[PDB]
C-alpha cells in the first residue's frame, strides 16, 4: 500500500514534470498524449492536462492529414470512454468529450446517445451523463417526444428516478410547447402508479406536487379533474393505513384538499398536520410555517364573503 | 433512507485547537498531497478561511501566499491554482477571496483579472470556467462574487447574467448546472448566492426551494445534496448557506445537524471528514466549521452565507449583500 504509491506518486510527478518541460518547449506532439493518458486515468480532474491534450490535437489537425487527424480523434474517443469507466463523475471528462464531438466534421450522434443510455443503466442518477445526453440530443436534432419515451422505459424498469422525473418536467412543456389538462391527467395517472407502486420513493411525490400546482385555477376544476383529484385522496387514505411512518401520502393529502377546496377541508387539513408533525419532526418548522402560510389563505378566502 | 448510523461514541464537542492544528501543519507532513495540487488556490483559500473563523489566521504563512498568488495570475489577467497550471474562474475567485482576507487585493493586477470575467462571458448571459468553454453556473457565481469583492460588479452583463441563471431554475425550485440540468445543492447555493449578489432573490420561490431543501435532512442528521443519496458534511454548508440566503435557515433541525457535523471530526489529528469515521481533509474542514458558525456556534466567527468568509471581513469592504430573512 504505502510503498506502491511512493512509486506511482513518482511516476505521476515525472510525467507532470515531463508534460509541463514539452509544453514550455511548444513540443506539441503524441509524446505529450502518452505522458497525459498515464496522469489522466487516474487523476481526471487535473484540468490542465486535458488543456495540453486540447493543445496537442488542434496543432496536430494543422499538420497532419485528414486520416492521420480522424484517427487521432477515434482514438481519443476511445481513451475518453476508458477515462469514464475508471470515474464517470469527472466534469473535465465528460467536458473534452463534448469540446471534441463538437469539433468534428462528421459526428456519429445516435451512437453517442447509445453511450448514455449504457452509462445510464449503470447508474441513473449520473447528472454529468444526463447533461451530456441533453447535449447530444440538441446536437442531433432528437425531438422531445423520443425523449419523452426514453424515460418512461427509465422510471418504469426501476426506481431511483428523480433524474427521469426531472427531464420529463423539462420536456413535457417542449412537446406542448402550466399544463394542457389532457396532459396533466396522463401524468397524474403516470406518477399516482409510480408513488403506489413504490411509496417510499421521494421523487414520483415530488414531480406530483409540482403537477398540483401546474394546472388551470381550480376552482375551475373540470368535473374529470375535481373526480381524479378525489380519487387520489382516497388513494392516500388507503396508503396511509399500509403504510402509516410514511410522511409523503400525509403531505399529499394536505395538499390534495388544498387543491379541492381549502375551507370545506380546514378541519381535515388541521388533524393532518398535527399528525404529520409527529410522523416527521425534523420538518416541524416547515410545516408550522406552511400550515400558517394555508390559514392566511383561508383568511382572505372567508374575507372575500360578501 | 439512504443514510448514515452514527456511533454512539462519535465526537460530541467541538475541538477547534485540534482543528487549528490539523490546518496549520497541512501540507507540512510531507504528503502524496500532490495529486490535488490541481486546486492548490482553493485549498489555500480553504485552509486559510477556515483558521480566519477559528481566530487562527496569524499561524499561516501570509508573506508565502502573495509571492504565490502573484506568481499565479497570467498575462489574461485569470490566476491558475498552482504555478505552471492553467487560468481559470475557480482559482481566480480563491485568489481573490484570499486577497480580500488579507487585505491585500493590489498584489495582483485588478484591472486585469475585470478583464479575464468580461471575456468569459457568452451572449446568453452564461459564464465559461475558462477559454475551452464549459458552461456551469457555478462559474455564474464565481463572476459575480469575484467582481462584487472587487467593487466592478458593473463590468458585466448583469441583466443576460441574471436570465441566464433563472433559464437554469427547475420544476422543484432548485437550479442546475445548465438549462435543464438536475436540482443540486452545489449548484443551488452558486444560484442563491448569485441572485443575493445581483439583488435578485424576490425571483426564487423560497418556499418551494426552502421545502427542497429541508428534504436534504436525513434522520441521522446530517444534510445530502440531492434525492437519495448519502449525507455529506459539506452539504452542512451547501444546504444550509442557501437555506440562509432564502431566509430558511429554521427549516432544518440544527440540534440533530449539528451533532452529524460534530460526529465528522477526527478526535485524534483533527480536521472533518465528508462522513463519520472517514479520512478528515481541509475541504470538509472549512465546510464543516462554516456550517457550525451558521447553526450559531459561539467559538466561531459569523460566516458570510454567500462568499464563506467572515463576516467582518465583508464588513471591511462594505459587500455584504441583502438576504431574504
Ligand atoms: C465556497 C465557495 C465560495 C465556492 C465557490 C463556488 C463552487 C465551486 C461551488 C461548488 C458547487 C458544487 C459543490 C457543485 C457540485 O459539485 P460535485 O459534482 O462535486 O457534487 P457531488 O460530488 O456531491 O454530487
Ligand atoms: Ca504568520
Ligand atoms: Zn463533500
Amino acid at each position: 500500500k504505502r510503498l506502491e504509491r511512493e512509486q506511482k506518486l513518482k511516476l505521476y510527478q515525472s510525467a507532470t514534470q515531463a508534460v509541463f518541460q514539452k509544453r514550455q518547449a511548444g513540443e506539441l506532439d503524441e509524446s505529450v498524449l502518452e505522458l497525459t493518458s498515464q496522469i489522466l486515468g487516474a487523476n481526471p480532474d487535473f484540468a490542465t492536462l486535458w488543456n495540453c491534450r486540447r493543445e496537442v490535437l488542434q496543432h496536430l489537425e494543422t499538420e497532419k492529414s485528414p486520416e492521420e487527424s480522424a484517427a487521432l480523434v477515434k482514438a481519443e474517443l476511445g481513451f475518453l470512454e476508458s477515462c469514464l469507466r475508471v470515474n464517470p463523475k469527472s466534469y473535465g471528462t465528460w467536458h473534452h468529450r463534448c469540446w471534441l464531438l463538437s469539433r468534428l466534421p462528421e459526428p456519429n450522434w445516435a451512437r453517442e446517445l447509445e453511450l448514455c443510455a449504457r452509462f445510464l443503466e449503470a447508474d441513473e442518477r449520473n447528472f454529468h451523463c444526463w447533461d451530456y445526453r441533453r447535449f447530444v440530443a440538441a446536437q442531433a436534432a432528437v425531438a422531445p417526444a423520443e425523449e419523452l419515451a426514453f424515460t418512461d422505459s427509465l422510471i418504469t424498469r426501476n426506481f431511483s428516478n428523480y433524474s427521469s422525473w426531472h427531464y420529463r418536467s423539462c420536456l413535457l412543456p417542449q412537446l406542448h410547447p402550466r399544463l394542457p389538462e389532457n396532459v396533466l391527467l396522463k401524468e397524474l395517472e403516470l406518477v399516482q402508479n409510480a408513488f403506489f407502486t413504490d411509496p417510499n420513493d421521494q421523487s414520483a411525490w415530488f414531480y406530483h406536487r409540482w403537477l398540483l400546482g401546474a394546472g388551470s385555477g381550480r376552482c375551475e376544476l373540470s368535473v374529470e379533474k375535481s373526480t381524479v383529484l378525489q380519487s387520489e385522496l382516497e388513494s392516500c387514505k388507503e396508503l396511509q393505513e399500509l403504510e402509516p411512518e410514511n410522511k409523503w401520502c400525509l403531505l399529499t393529502i394536505i395538499l390534495l384538499m388544498r387543491a379541492l377546496d381549502p375551507l370545506l377541508y380546514e378541519k381535515e387539513t388541521l388533524q393532518y398536520f398535527s399528525t404529520l408533525k409527529a410522523v416527521d419532526p425534523m420538518r416541524a418548522a416547515y410545516l408550522d410555517d406552511l400550515r400558517s402560510k394555508f390559514l392566511l389563505e383561508n383568511s382572505v378566502l372567508k374575507m372575500e364573503y360578501a | 433512507q439512504k443514510d448514515v448510523t452514527i456511533k454512539s461514541d462519535a465526537p460530541d464537542t467541538l475541538l477547534l485547537e485540534k482543528h487549528a492544528d490539523y490546518i496549520a501543519s497541512y501540507g507540512s507532513k510531507k504528503y502524496e498531497y500532490c495529486m490535488s495540487e490541481y486546486l492548490r488556490m482553493s485549498g489555500v483559500y480553504w485552509g486559510l478561511t477556515v483558521m480566519d473563523l477559528m481566530g487562527q489566521l496569524h499561524r499561516m504563512n501570509k508573506e508565502e501566499i502573495l509571492v504565490f498568488i502573484k506568481s499565479c495570475q497570467h498575462e489574461c489577467g485569470g490566476v491558475s491554482a498552482s504555478i505552471g497550471h492553467d487560468p481559470h474562474l475557480l482559482y481566480t475567485l480563491s485568489a481573490v477571496q484570499i486577497l480580500t482576507l488579507y487585505d491585500s487585493i493590489h498584489v495582483i493586477n485588478v484591472d486585469k483579472v475585470v478583464a479575464y470575467v468580461q471575456s468569459l462571458q457568452k451572449e446568453d448571459g452564461s459564464f465559461a470556467g475558462d477559454i475551452w468553454g464549459e458552461i456551469d453556473t457555478r462559474f455564474s457565481f464565481c463572476a459575480v462574487a469575484t467582481l462584487a469583492l472587487l467593487g466592478k460588479l458593473d463590468a458585466i452583463n448583469v441583466e443576460k447574467a441574471i436570465e441566464f441563471v433563472l433559464s437554469c431554475m427547475n420544476f422543484d425550485g432548485g437550479f442546475g448546472c445548465r438549462p435543464g440540468s438536475e436540482s443540486h445543492a452545489g449548484q443551488i447555493y452558486c444560484c442563491t448566492g448569485f441572485l443575493a449578489i445581483t439583488s435578485q432573490l424576490h425571483q426564487v420561490n423560497s418556499d418551494l426551494l426552502g421545502w427542497w431543501l429541508c428534504e436534504r435532512q436525513l434522520p441521522s442528521g446530517g444534510l445530502n445534496g440531492r434525492p437519495e443519496k448519502l449525507p455529506d458534511v459539506c452539504y452542512s454548508w451547501w444546504v444550509l448557506a442557501s437555506l440562509k440566503i432564502i431566509g430558511r435557515l429554521h427549516w432544518i433541525d440544527r440540534e440533530k445537524l449539528r451533532s452529524f457535523i460534530l460526529a465528522c471530526q477526527d478526535e485524534e489529528t483533527g480536521g472533518f471528514a465528508d462522513r463519520p469515521g472517514d479520512m478528515v481533509d481541509p475541504f470538509h474542514t472549512l465546510f464543516g466549521i462554516a456550517g457550525l458558525s451558521l447553526l450559531g456556534e459561539e467559538q466561531i466567527k459569523p460566516v458570510s452565507p454567500v462568499f464563506c468568509m467572515p463576516e467582518e471581513v465583508l464588513q471591511r469592504v462594505n459587500v455584504q449583500p441583502e438576504l431574504v430573512s
